């Protein structure tokens, strides 16, 4: 289980740790968070009590080093910092241990949620899309624009997700517009799969990487991304079969997991009807539909 | 954007423009079979490309052929419409290219768009106008070659016979709206207005009758009057 020590919270803070939050008080005695699972990528994510303004936060598995909080007072952020002395970063963890000053991990044994929504999502992944290559972790934050939004604008701030664009020469192949364009199959398969992706777990670790930055940064492009990811499925006629039974499981699990008062602005009608109710796959996300159904049947 | 009472003299602008117009391209009749069902028959279509500055008429005839073993007929209608305006673009010389496509329904927005990639330059725009060029085939040397048509055909036309020797394109598109909304809305009496005084011909090189600009008026003004007339019958008004 390892440890992210901060050290110290000099301004009032909601600190969220993967779908977790506390909130922490203006130089509350709080010196970070253990018993953090290994084998899973994490997010640790602020919104300030005095601005809430900027959600931001990192991408970090404990697996690849030592990392720790620390305020900045100039640049008004939580930042993370990796320590290179093992030494004296075991010293540090060691006495804020003994002195409980962590908040642990609150996992359930029983509760599967992280790896349900993370399954595919692999730091190295995470780092092509969010390009600060002198850091093991990603920073996010609410305001960071795509690649295709900033097409439609500083480069080294914005995240490289794939980009999707149903009305491109590289999703229509000249000689086949209605084909291509009525039925996405190749452009999924063959330019997104094979081409770009190379296996549909790197295509499902997007997809699961822009979901996460949508619910927990609000970030309008991720969730841009997200959709267009979940509709360039719906929309093919030929996917693989462990395809859709996986992008079920997926979907239902961010269903599952979205707050019921953010679906308004996470959700977007026009895709989920078209998925569920008229797409080619309207009847392949049985779990889907049932928790949509059920859980946001205003939408629908 | 879209195309509409705003913007009506851009239509007569320097920039090089098609309306198109596909609702005469996939046409059927609808009949009883013997077991009692319905069936349709396909007839020879067209797609209506017109240039409204200058009247050419790029009518492309849409042979029964086409529609032989394919399904969804309504959707691929619209596609080959989208197919053959962009063959057209691709054929004619680039100082001869549209700056701008306006299509007539909005469904042929995404065909168009997908078959005009390759031109991310030639903006296509729907229209809020309500045109009448769905009435094309009630002009009938444009119903005689769609119906002799034996194969796919493209046939170029003036539109505007020589009407622009003496008038603007903004007065013969009013007056070919006109004259079509007439035989939209009351096919024999439009007919009737246009053919009934044996005097007056039509020359084999034309598509309308000769008529003096004084007879034009007249024309006009018994256009506008059957227009009316056929709105009080409809609504009892």
């Amino acid at each position: 289980m390892n440890t992210v020590p901060f050290t110290s919270a000099p301004i009032e803070v909601t600190i969220g740790i993967d779908q977790y939050s506390f909130n922490v008080k203006e130089n509350q005695p709080f010196h970070g968070i253990k018993d953090i699972p290994i084998g899973h990528v994490h997010v640790i994510h602020f919104q300030h009590a005095d601005n809430s303004s900027m959600r931001y936060g990192y991408w970090f598995d404990c697996r690849m080093g030592n990392f720790y909080i620390q305020y900045d007072p100039k640049d008004g952020l939580y930042k993370m910092m990796e320590e290179r002395d093992g030494a004296k970063f075991e010293n540090i963890v060691h006495n804020f241990k003994e002195r409980q000053m962590m908040v642990s991990y609150p996992k359930i044994d029983e509760d599967d949620t992280w790896y349900n929504l993370t399954e595919f999502v692999q730091m190295d992944k995470i780092r092509k899309i969010v390009r600060k290559d002198e850091n093991q972790f990603s920073y996010v934050d609410s305001s960071m624009t795509t690649v295709q939004e900033n097409e439609l604008s500083d480069p080294a701030h914005s995240l490289n997700y794939t980009v999707i664009n149903f009305k491109s020469r590289e999703a229509i192949r000249p000689g086949h517009e209605m084909e291509d364009f009525l039925d996405k199959s190749y452009y999924l398969n063959t330019v997104m799969l094979q081409g770009i992706f190379k296996n549909s777990s790197n295509y499902f670790g997007e997809l699961q990487f822009a979901f996460l930055n949508a619910m927990f940064f609000g970030n309008y492009g991720s969730s841009l991304q997200w959709h267009a990811m979940i509709e360039l499925i719906c929309s093919s006629a030929t996917v693989p079969k462990h395809m859709l039974d996986k992008l079920d499981e997926i979907l239902y699990y961010q269903i599952k997991t979205l707050p019921e008062q953010y679906s308004d602005i996470l959700l977007n009608e026009r895709v989920w009807n078209i998925c569920l109710y008229s797409s080619f796959q309207k009847n392949s996300l049985h779990n889907t539909e049932k928790i949509m159904e059920n859980k946001y049947p205003e939408l629908l | 954007g879209a195309m509409n009472s705003s913007n009506y003299a851009e239509l007569f602008n320097n920039d090089i423009k098609l309306f198109v117009d596909d609702t005469n391209v996939y046409r059927v009749t609808v009949h009883k079979t013997f077991e009692g069902n319905v069936a349709t028959k396909a007839i020879n279509g067209c797609i209506f490309t017109l240039n409204p500055k200058t009247g050419h008429l790029f009518l492309k005839i849409i042979h029964t052929s086409v529609w032989a073993g394919q399904k969804r007929l309504s959707q691929l209608a619209k596609w080959k419409t989208a197919e053959e305006v962009s063959a057209l673009v691709r054929s004619l010389p680039k100082e001869e290219q549209p700056k701008q496509i306006i299509v007539t329904r909005k469904a042929m927005l995404d065909p168009l768009e997908v078959h005009m990639l390759d031109f991310p330059n030639i903006a296509i725009r729907p229209t809020e106008l309500r045109l009448p060029f769905s009435a094309a085939m009630s002009i009938d040397k444009l119903s005689d070659v769609v119906m002799k048509a034996t194969e796919p055909q493209m046939v170029l036309f003036n539109i505007y016979d020589d009407w622009l020797d003496r008038i603007s394109s903004y007065t013969a598109f009013s007056r070919l709206t006109l004259l079509l909304r007439a035989l939209k809305t009351n096919e024999e009496s439009a007919k009737m207005i246009l053919l009934s005084d044996p005097t007056i011909t039509i020359k084999s090189y034309h598509l309308w009758p000769s008529f003096t600009d004084e007879q034009w008026i007249t024309i006009e003004s018994q256009m506008r009057d059957l227009i009316l007339t056929e709105y009080g019958r409809k609504y009892n008004v």
